């Protein structure tokens, strides 16, 4: 679940007050909570590793399901392969 | 019988900006016509799927903004990077290539750009909020770099499949054939075209940061967008009829059956004012569409390749583009070879020698007043009529304007500096 | 009905210039300064563009000039005598009319 | 093993026709709905920058 | 209802403009797109609206 | 890639070998001035 346009603190503050509109909840475990340009986004583990992109989330982060068992998983995507040229006189 | 043809040339850059992108907007239906109110909110509910309807059009709008950059600067399948020494013939690019020692390594000019151009808005954040881009600004200047890399380092080969190195002055001399020009025109003026070249970029940095209107098409977008949505914001505080223009202080002070006539005025302004949003939304997604649309094409055949399309890629004949990122959309140098100091000299279609009439294969015959020469079209340089350089077909009688002159055949001449003697 | 900023006359004369531009300098003019050209020359360059040789120009010139002049009285009977020839600017001006 | 190639030729000269411009329509808001009349406008006004 | 026509006219004049430059001022190799046959050269006359 | 023999049919002259910036030695090779030597050189 990606909460848009606000922060992460704000929304954990919200679900321990029982603030939310919405009355249920994601586990919204640790490493599970990830801030992105777009909100915050609660079920997906954040990773290093960049990989095509499949369901876009924003501002540069995707997030797809992959076997790392299964799970949903957040990065920021890949453009390309690189190629350096050898260019030469 | 006169003709005139270019005896020097210019290397020129000009600047076309397109479009790409509008900002992405979502509007919260309910809460814009409602407010949280409870009353209002059973009140919409009896117009049926407005809200549904105008949440899909936007959101097909934000996906189709996203679909419009990843259509313009995604089209290239690799990372291009330039090598460790940028030396390319003398055509100095540090002004289009990203700077490595700022953030976001965007080239001079791109900076410039995105200077020039103006993540919670508070200001009308009453329901209306704003998506990101799915590509961030450094996601878009990777892309301009892969592309300038591989433009660049590999030229035309680039676009059709895999990149193929070639020294920069030979992509040069390729794209100059290309416009009708032979090679050793670059090859002889070599320091001179990446002179002007050079001129040319500095002049289109000068241009950019002096002139306050250069990008008025982008920040037109943004300023379109700002409007419609302070519009938007600023319906909120109109009556349409209602005794008050704040839904609370309706239910504060009357009654239910009061309450629902009241704030019954006040949704049907205010969800007329969404519809009437959303449909101008769509139009100008529409127009974006088609801008980024003629972007994507003009990267493909400016950029991927050489154009024969005039004007297409600016005024000139077209040697070559740069693509630049900008803020929601994208900037194009297009260098350019344009004629210049022409001379006017006397033509004829056909030389008569032997009987027959000699036609130019790849050339324009002129003479200077006392001398025939076949010259190529585009650029003088005279050269000697032989057989080597023109055909022949027919008599010297059907082709009108045909005039007497030699022309040289070398085997007949060296067949006399051989033997004509015999001994 | 506000008036257009180019009047009629100005749009003839954008239309004669280019017209001017294209028979005297051919295709030189798009590209840059205006450079004469003999027409059957530039007519020339051109055959050469679509895969023909100027030979071929040249020793039928008075046939293809013959043709072209009889192509272009085509057109003004043609127009002259069609009364949907124009339709899509018909169109055009209906429309707005109508929504008037 | 069989090609056709062209003898003669024909010039041809076709006809395309574009729209460029409408008619350019100005509407006074005010008058079309309220026609000079002050109730009117001061009800039109309620209504916002429509 | 102005708005709609105003981008079909649009789309009509860009591409008016882009037959002008490739057509009128230079000679072109996309089939079709200067008429039928090969193009040699095309001639723009002015019209009411286009 | 057909590698062909560089020859003054494949190629056309222009200019000294000064202008050109990186330009190599390599023979040009001109059949018709070949062709002379294997008709008539020695004369008989
Ligand atoms: C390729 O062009 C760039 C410029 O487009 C050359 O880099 C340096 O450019 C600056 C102007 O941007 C030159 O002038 C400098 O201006 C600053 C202004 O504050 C001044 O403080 C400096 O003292 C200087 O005058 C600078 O001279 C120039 N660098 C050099 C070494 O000449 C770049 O060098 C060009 N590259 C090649 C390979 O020629
Ligand atoms: C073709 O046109 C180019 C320019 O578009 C000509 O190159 C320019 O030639 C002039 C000399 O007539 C150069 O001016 C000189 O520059 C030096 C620089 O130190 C200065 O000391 C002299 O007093 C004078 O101003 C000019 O720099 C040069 N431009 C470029 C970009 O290289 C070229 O000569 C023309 N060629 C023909 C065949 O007409
Ligand atoms: C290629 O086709 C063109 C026409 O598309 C041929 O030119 C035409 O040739 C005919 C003769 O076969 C000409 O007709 C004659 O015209 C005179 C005019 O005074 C008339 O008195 C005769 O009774 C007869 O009708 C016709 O005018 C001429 N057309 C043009 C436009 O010049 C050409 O001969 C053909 N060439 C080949 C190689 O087949
Ligand atoms: C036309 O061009 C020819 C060739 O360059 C000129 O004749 C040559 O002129 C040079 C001096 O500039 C002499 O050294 C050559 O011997 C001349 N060649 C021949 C074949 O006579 C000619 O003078 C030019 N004429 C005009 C009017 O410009
Ligand atoms: C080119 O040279 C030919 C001769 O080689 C000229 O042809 C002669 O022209 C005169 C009239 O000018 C006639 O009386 C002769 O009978 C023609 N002779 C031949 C063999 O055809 C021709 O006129 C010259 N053309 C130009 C343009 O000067
Ligand atoms: C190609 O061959 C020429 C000779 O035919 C070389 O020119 C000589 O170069 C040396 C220095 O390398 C000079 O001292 C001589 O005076 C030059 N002679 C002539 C006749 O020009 C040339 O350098 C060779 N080029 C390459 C790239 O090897
Ligand atoms: C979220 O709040 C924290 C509060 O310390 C702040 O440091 C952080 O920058 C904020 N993030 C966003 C995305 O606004």
């Amino acid at each position: 679940v990606l909460y848009q346009g606000v922060n992460c603190t704000e929304v954990s503050v919200a679900i321990h007050a029982d603030q939310l509109t919405p009355t249920w909840r994601v586990y919204s475990t640790g490493s599970n909570v990830f801030q992105t340009r777009a909100g915050c986004l609660i079920g997906a583990e954040y990773v290093n590793n960049s990989y095509e992109c499949d369901i876009p989330i924003g501002a540069g982060i995707c997030a797809s399901y992959q076997t790392q068992s299964q799970s949903i998983i957040a990065y920021t995507m890949s453009l390309g392969a690189e190629n350096s040229v050898a260019y030469s006189n | 019988n006169s003709i005139a043809i270019p005896t020097n040339f210019t290397i020129s850059v000009t600047t076309e900006i397109l479009p790409v992108s509008m900002t992405k907007t979502s509007v919260d239906c309910t809460m814009y016509i409602c407010g949280d109110s409870t009353e209002c909110s059973n009140l919409l509910l009896q117009y049926g799927s407005f809200c549904t309807q105008l949440k899909r059009a936007l959101t097909g709008i934000a996906v189709e903004q996203d679909k419009n950059t990843q259509e313009v600067f995604a089209q290239v399948k690799q990372i291009y990077k330039t090598p460790p020494i940028k030396y390319f013939g003398g055509f100095n690019f540090s002004q289009i290539l990203p700077d490595p020692s700022k953030p976001s390594k965007r080239s001079p000019i791109e900076d410039l750009l995105f200077n020039k151009v103006t993540l919670i808005c508070a200001q009308k954040f009453n329901g209306l909020t704003v998506l990101p881009p799915l590509l961030t600004d450094e996601m878009i200047a990777q892309y301009t770099s892969a592309l300038l890399a591989g433009t660049i380092t590999s030229g035309w080969t680039f676009g059709a499949g895999p990149a193929l190195q070639i020294p920069f002055p030979m992509q040069m001399a390729y794209r100059f054939n290309g416009i009708g020009v032979t090679q050793n025109v670059l090859y002889e003026n070599q320091k001179l075209i990446a002179n002007q070249f050079n001129s040319a970029i500095g002049k289109i940095q000068d241009s950019l940061f002096s002139t306050p209107s250069a990008l008025g098409k982008l920040q037109d977008v943004v300023n379109h967008n700002a409007q419609a949505l302070n519009t938007l914001v600023k319906q909120l505080s109109s009556k349409f009829g209602a005794i008050s223009s704040v839904l609370n202080d309706i239910l504060s002070r009357l009654d239910p059956p009061e309450a629902e006539v009241q704030i019954d005025r006040l949704i049907t302004g205010r969800l007329q004012s969404l519809q009437t949003y959303v449909t101008q939304q769509l139009i100008r997604a529409a127009e974006i569409r088609a801008s980024a649309n003629l972007a994507a094409t003009k990267m493909s055949e400016c950029v991927l390749g050489q154009s024969k399309r005039v004007d297409f890629c600016g005024k000139g004949y077209h040697l070559m583009s740069f693509p630049q990122s900008a803020p929601h959309g994208v900037v194009f140098l297009h260098v350019t070879y344009v004629p210049a100091q022409e001379k006017n000299f006397t033509t004829a279609p056909a030389i008569c020698h032997d009987g027959k009439a000699h036609f130019p294969r790849e050339g324009v015959f002129v003479s200077n007043g006392t001398h025939w020469f076949l010259t190529q079209r585009n650029f003088y340089e005279p050269q000697i009529i032989t057989t080597d350089n023109t055909f022949v077909s027919g008599n010297c009688d059907v082709v009108i304007g045909i005039v007497n002159n030699t022309v040289y055949d070398p085997l007949q001449l060296e067949l006399d500096s051989f033997k004509e003697e015999l001994d």
